[PDB]
């Protein structure tokens, strides 16, 4: 059975915390130290910063010493130590080092053996790292170790490059073996025997942590209550209350992450974030249910919750169909989409069970109709959709139009000087519309009604994201490889929330919807529609009917 | 290289040809001896191992277990020199365990076929019986053990 | 001047983008090109140097599919003249820096293999190429020289990136960066002022340093300047390529200054590195190089000359045997040696690893030889040249 | 030939002067090559030097050897060269912008050098307009057009 229903990936080693219950292990693609329940219950980031590679991890449950070792072979490669509850980080190793792939535990001799694939050589040194003994060096039968395992005085390493698992005395290396001649992979090694984990008392069986339990080398409780993502430990410290701080989804091309909106947290985990994706493009947020959709190749859309939970296949092309960028209507429970096959903008239905989806504007021939769009946002309250088209070479041309949800009453807010039109954002608040031209390299604002055309920001190479929350205007440009956030009014005051990220995509602001503003002509007269209902402006609700059937 | 190969050793002359080792031998290569300790040193490329031997071959210690393919082999001081035809390097190890098993070379774009050493200095001088009026031969002269070996040309019958 | 007669650019910043070497002038409101462009199959131009004297432009080609791709040529700024430098021993990394000493005609280029680094000189116009350094915990990859100070300055981006300064035959190793910087792509060296600018793609940080440690400040930095990958400084200016923004900008050298960027070409893809073709920057007569020994004669030196700081003398060097009593040529070495055969060729090993000049020069031999036996009584090695695989011979 | 002269992808001539003016599709500029004499001189006169009067990716070049003006047509970039149909001397020198704005895959341009009027195409809008010279009077003057590549204006006749 699968401990975790979400795909957490490049899981490099994976150690047990046998005393405390929990499961320690290091994603290669996120790079940091996660640790969770061994069933699974809470997944929470423990090391993040000062991490780029980090392979071989170990843990040392034993009362008197609650540690953790792993080593990272990235940027100035090291082995640290710190508290297993994430704390009293220290670098023990850091000389002739250059790829400390393996590492290992003595837990009698409170010796930990570690392995480099480069220098080619099989050390071990205490906790603190001052003593230090080479056992394997200067040796053609290490070339590449991966992963170590010691077994009373025998030590067990697997080489990548030999495709054979070794054995040799733990002290001097003299009775070398060989336990196994053809492994196509050998990676990872354990020595399973109950005389590998010595038991010992467990501080957190009695703690009472509300989400998580860790041990911790700092007493006098030798434990500490851990929150999972988007969470905030109260002052008490065994309870752990949700924080509910709006946070942007910034999207990435094969990650999606959740970052804080305050620039002085550089930490990457204001959610679960989302891993294994293709070529992610947009994102929505349910933020009732607290999902997040996202629509990645072929032309589907997946959801997960916050927290790293029921991630599935929302909707197929099978049924619903391709669709490739996200527009929800978080009041009437319909998810607008834009299909770049048909090249038109599509609705579907996200209350009930079956999945109905209707092809609301499509390329009619005129000048009003959907050439190529890009980017979708709707007002579900006023019954608008605001959409931005790249035009065609028919007669369409690059636009940012309008239409009302239900697809009636199209007409062309503001047209010219959009080459290479990004996605576009509405603020709500002040029914203004947020779009970026790369063509132009700027960040251009509008009103609803076409009117007051501004260039907010200039400047930019490839902006490609852009989210409006309160009083600032957050937006990412992929050649600068930048996530930057000016003011909405004017965009003067710029701050760099992230630099050096590659293959940055659109970003939406998660925050919490306005609960006073939660009514529309669908949500007032639900179950009124058989299939389809579409707010329309003043209050009126137009059913629809699905593809494939008329409305009687 | 036969089969059941054969460390096969005799005379200058050719006297006695006794096979030294010829058990757990596959394809030798890279024959060396050690003078100054009177020992036999060799490699074999399919083993993947260098073994050394007394002269007589009673005694056969594995000073390389792990290799890749060593074909040519050389000795020197107290180090021992051989080329691997996988890697394409010159490899130095202690002739008498082979602790220090370094890379004296980087990867060399061709394979190294044979390793010998220049003995610039004195080498393995010993009075030659041959030097004699050739050894009190009419023909050819191999300086064997003991006083020097005539040796026949092949041609003939002699 | 007269508007009539045509003479030869002799001023130009020579652009290395992976596709083609092109080059362009200094002056904006030129667009003329300033030399033919190198371009054809299999031009991956990693680095650039030009030796301004004998007008050639050298580069350094890199292939991982062909390995006869990867060599380092020249060829003169009108495309005439294209010889292939080096081809032979380059690594399975290849040739990832290029250093030109006008004053010694001397090449330093930094070999790269799957897991070491070579830093080589070779002699231009000759056969003597010595691998001055061998390193495997450290990766040098671009490489600058300062004939007029006496230096050599490399970058490294691997583990435990930094950049080292060392004297022209790589022997007092100093770290002159080790901090603040993780990938310093792209090197160069301001002659007038005696400064080493760099540029860090992955700290987004352009950045300089004078050559003795000292002092070390940031010229440009922040979000913009994504990815400059390759910098160099002609007078009061530093000349800088953007592999993401496709473009060629050029800003006052010196720090604190917030004038933005000039932009002297756009839209170009694959940017590499950047050089400056001036006889400015390379000067040639004795007072300006600090009376260099090795200006004249290659100071004597039968196979390499090396200039050290405070000693006047031209210190030598031998691309093989050994350097006589007399000091200005080499000989075949007196100690013992391995020998060992090649495929094509028969070659020698000193017996101490950190010597790297081989005993002798290498011999070329027949398609295939299996055995090698010296006798010194005659001075030569017997090998068993198998030509075929049935044509033994010995 | 490409190794002689280098690429080149559209073609203006100048039959007072002997020069040929082209396009450069790689290097994104616009040269000018000379017919008269045996030996071939190129030379760009118009590269893309990250301002909006350089060239983004020239599609229609065409040429007024009397009044020594060049006139051409640019798709634009998104570095910041916009659409554009442009002018400048036969030497390369002051460029400036005579139309802009709707011209959405813009094709070949030509002149009339009688009226000393611009002709190009609009695939996008699917239209032909005409413009003056000095960038003024911006009329359309065929409608309804799916993808025009080639306009010719010969006497009254478009
Ligand atoms: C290696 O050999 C090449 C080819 O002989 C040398 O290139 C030559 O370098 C000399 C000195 O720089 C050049 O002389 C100069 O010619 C120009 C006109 O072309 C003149 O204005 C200068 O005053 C000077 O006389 C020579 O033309 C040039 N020839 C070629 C084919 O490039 C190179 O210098 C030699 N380098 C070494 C390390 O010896
Ligand atoms: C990471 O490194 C920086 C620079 O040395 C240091 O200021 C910071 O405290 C380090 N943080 C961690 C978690 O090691
Ligand atoms: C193991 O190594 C020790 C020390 O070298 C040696 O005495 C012993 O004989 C060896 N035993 C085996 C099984 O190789
Ligand atoms: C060997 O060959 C040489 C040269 O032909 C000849 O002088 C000599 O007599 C031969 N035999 C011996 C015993 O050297
Ligand atoms: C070599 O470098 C050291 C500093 O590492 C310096 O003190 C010494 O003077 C240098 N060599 C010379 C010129 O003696």
């Amino acid at each position: 059975r699968v401990v975790f229903d979400s795909s957490i990936i490049l899981t490099e080693t994976i150690a047990i915390d046998w005393v405390g219950r929990n499961l320690y292990w290091t994603d290669y693609a996120l790079e940091t130290i996660e640790v969770s329940k061994i069933d699974g219950s809470h997944r929470t980031v423990l090391i993040s910063k000062n991490l780029t590679n980090p392979r071989g991890l170990a843990l040392d449950p034993r009362m008197n010493e609650h540690l953790l070792f792993w080593s990272d072979w990235g940027h100035h490669p090291r082995i640290e130590r710190a508290s297993m509850d994430g704390s009293m980080r220290t670098v023990i190793v850091q000389d002739k080092i250059f790829w400390p792939c393996g590492l290992t535990i003595d837990y009698p001799n409170r010796l930990l053996y570690f392995m480099d694939s480069y220098l080619d050589y099989m050390d071990f040194c205490d906790y603190n790292g001052h003593h230090r003994r080479q056992v394997i060096a200067s040796d053609l039968i290490i070339r590449h170790p991966y992963a170590l395992t010691l077994f009373e005085d025998s030590v067990y390493w697997t080489d990548r490059a030999t495709r054979r698992v070794m054995r040799a005395n733990k002290w001097h290396g003299g009775n070398q073996s060989v336990v196994m001649y053809n492994i196509q992979w050998p990676l990872g090694i354990v020595a399973v025997h109950p005389s590998k984990q010595p038991n010992s008392v467990n501080p957190c069986a009695f703690s009472r942590c509300s989400h998580l339990c860790l041990l911790s080398s700092q007493g006098p409780h030798f434990y500490s209550c851990v929150c999972p993502s988007g969470w905030s430990l109260s002052p008490d410290l065994l309870n752990c209350l949700r924080d509910d701080q709006p946070f942007l989804i910034t999207v990435r091309q094969h990650i999606i992450f959740g970052i804080s909106l305050n620039p002085e947290v550089k930490s990457n985990d204001a959610m679960v974030p989302i891993a294994g994706i293709q070529n992610g493009l947009d994102v929505e947020f349910d933020d009732a249910e607290q999902y997040i959709y996202w629509v990645e190749n072929p032309g589907e859309i997946h959801r997960v919750k916050t927290d790293g939970t029921n991630r599935t296949v929302f909707a197929s092309i099978s049924m619903v169909g391709p669709s490739m960028n996200l527009a929800l209507d978080w009041i009437s429970r319909n998810l607008y989409s834009t299909n770049p096959r048909t090249q038109s903008i599509e609705v579907l239905t996200l209350h009930g069970d079956i999945r109905y989806r209707k092809t609301l504007i499509a390329n009619d021939g005129t000048a009003l109709g959907v050439g190529f769009p890009i980017g979708i946002t709707v007002d579900p309250a006023r019954g608008k959709l605001y959409w931005s088209d790249q035009g065609t070479d028919s007669g369409v041309p690059a636009k940012i139009a309008s239409a009302n949800m239900d697809g009636t009453s199209v007409k062309t807010l503001f047209t010219g000087n959009l080459e290479h039109l990004e996605c576009v954002t509405l603020d709500i608040e002040e029914q203004k519309l947020y779009w970026a031209v790369t063509g132009r390299g700027v960040i251009e604002r509008g009103n609803v009604d076409g009117t007051d055309r501004m260039i907010l920001v200039h400047q930019l190479s490839h902006p490609w994201g852009i989210a409006v929350h309160d009083s600032f205007l957050y937006y990412t440009d992929e050649q600068y490889e930048v996530i930057e956030r000016v003011d909405k009014a004017t965009g003067a005051n710029k701050i760099v929330l992230r630099d050096n990220v590659p293959n940055l995509r659109g970003l939406q602001v998660y925050h919490r919807r306005n609960a006073a503003e939660s009514s529309n002509g669908c949500s007032n007269n639900m179950n009124a529609c058989q299939q389809i209902c579409l707010p329309v402006p003043g209050g009126l609700f137009s059913c629809a009917c699905a593809t494939g059937f008329k409305l009687n | 290289w036969d089969t059941h190969a054969k460390i096969e050793r005799a005379t200058l002359g050719g006297n006695f040809r006794v096979p030294i080792v010829n058990s757990s031998l596959v394809m030798p290569s890279g024959l060396t001896l050690d003078y100054e300790e009177d020992l036999l040193y060799w490699v074999d490329a399919s083993l993947q191992r260098i073994e050394r031997s007394t002269l007589t071959g009673v005694d056969r210690e594995v000073i390389v277990n792990a290799a890749v393919h060593a074909f040519g082999l050389t000795l020197y001081g107290q180090y021992i020199y051989w080329t691997d035809l996988y890697t394409q390097r010159i490899y130095r190890a202690n002739k008498y365990d082979g602790s220090g098993q370094i890379a004296m070379t980087t990867n060399l774009l061709s394979q190294p076929r044979g390793i010998n050493t220049v003995v610039k200095n004195q080498k393995q001088q010993c009075n030659n019986p041959c030097e004699q009026f050739n050894g009190g031969c009419s023909h050819i002269c191999a300086p064997g053990p003991n006083g020097a070996e005539c040796q026949c040309p092949h041609e003939g019958n002699w | 001047p007269d508007n009539r007669s045509c003479s030869p650019y002799n001023s130009f910043i020579v652009v290395s983008m992976l596709s083609a070497i092109r080059g362009f002038s200094l002056e904006l409101s030129d667009h003329s090109e300033t030399m033919v462009p190198v371009a054809g199959q299999g031009r991956n131009a990693l680095h650039v140097d030009v030796d301004v004297s004998s007008g050639f432009i050298y580069w350094c080609d890199f292939s991982s599919s062909v390995a006869s791709d990867n060599a380092i040529r020249r060829i003169k700024p009108d495309g005439s003249s294209l010889m292939n430098i080096v081809t032979h021993g380059i690594g399975e990394n290849g040739v990832r820096g290029i250093a030109v000493d006008w004053v010694a005609g001397n090449l330093y280029f930094t070999n790269a293999f799957v897991s070491e680094t070579l830093i080589e000189v070779l002699r231009i116009n000759t056969t003597y190429r010595r691998v001055l350094l061998k390193v495997t915990v450290d990766m040098p990859r671009h490489i600058v020289v300062d004939p007029k100070n006496r230096y050599l300055f490399w970058a490294d981006y691997g583990q435990r990136p930094k950049i080292e300064r060392s004297f022209l035959d790589c022997t007092n190793r100093t770290v002159l960066v080790s901090e603040g910087i993780v990938t310093p792509r792209g090197l160069a060296v301001d002659r007038s002022d005696g400064y080493v600018y760099w540029v860090d793609d992955s700290l987004d940080i352009i950045a300089r340093i004078r050559i003795n440690g000292e002092n070390s400040e940031v010229i440009r930095y922040g979000s913009r300047y994504p990815t400059p990958y390759g910098i160099t400084v002609f007078e009061n200016s530093i000349i800088w390529v953007d592999r993401n923004l496709k473009k060629i900008f050029q800003a006052s050298k010196e720090p604190e200054n917030t004038e933005p960027p000039t932009v002297i070409r756009d839209n170009i893809n694959w940017l590499r590195d950047v050089t400056i073709f001036d006889k400015q920057v390379q000067p040639r007569s004795p007072a300006e190089v600090n009376n260099n020994p090795c200006l004249e004669n290659n100071g004597g030196c039968s196979h390499l000359c090396f200039a050290l700081p405070g000693l006047h003398t031209p210190k030598c060097d031998c691309a093989f045997g050994t350097l006589q009593s007399d000091g200005k040529n080499c000989a075949i070495s007196t100690e013992n040696f391995l020998i060992f055969a090649l495929s094509n060729s028969l070659r020698s090993l000193h017996l101490d690893p950190e010597n790297h000049s081989p005993p002798f020069q290498t011999i070329n031999v027949e398609r295939t030889v299996m055995s090698l036996d010296y006798d010194s009584v005659s001075d030569r090695i017997y090998f068993t040249q198998n030509l075929a695989s049935g044509v033994g011979q010995i």
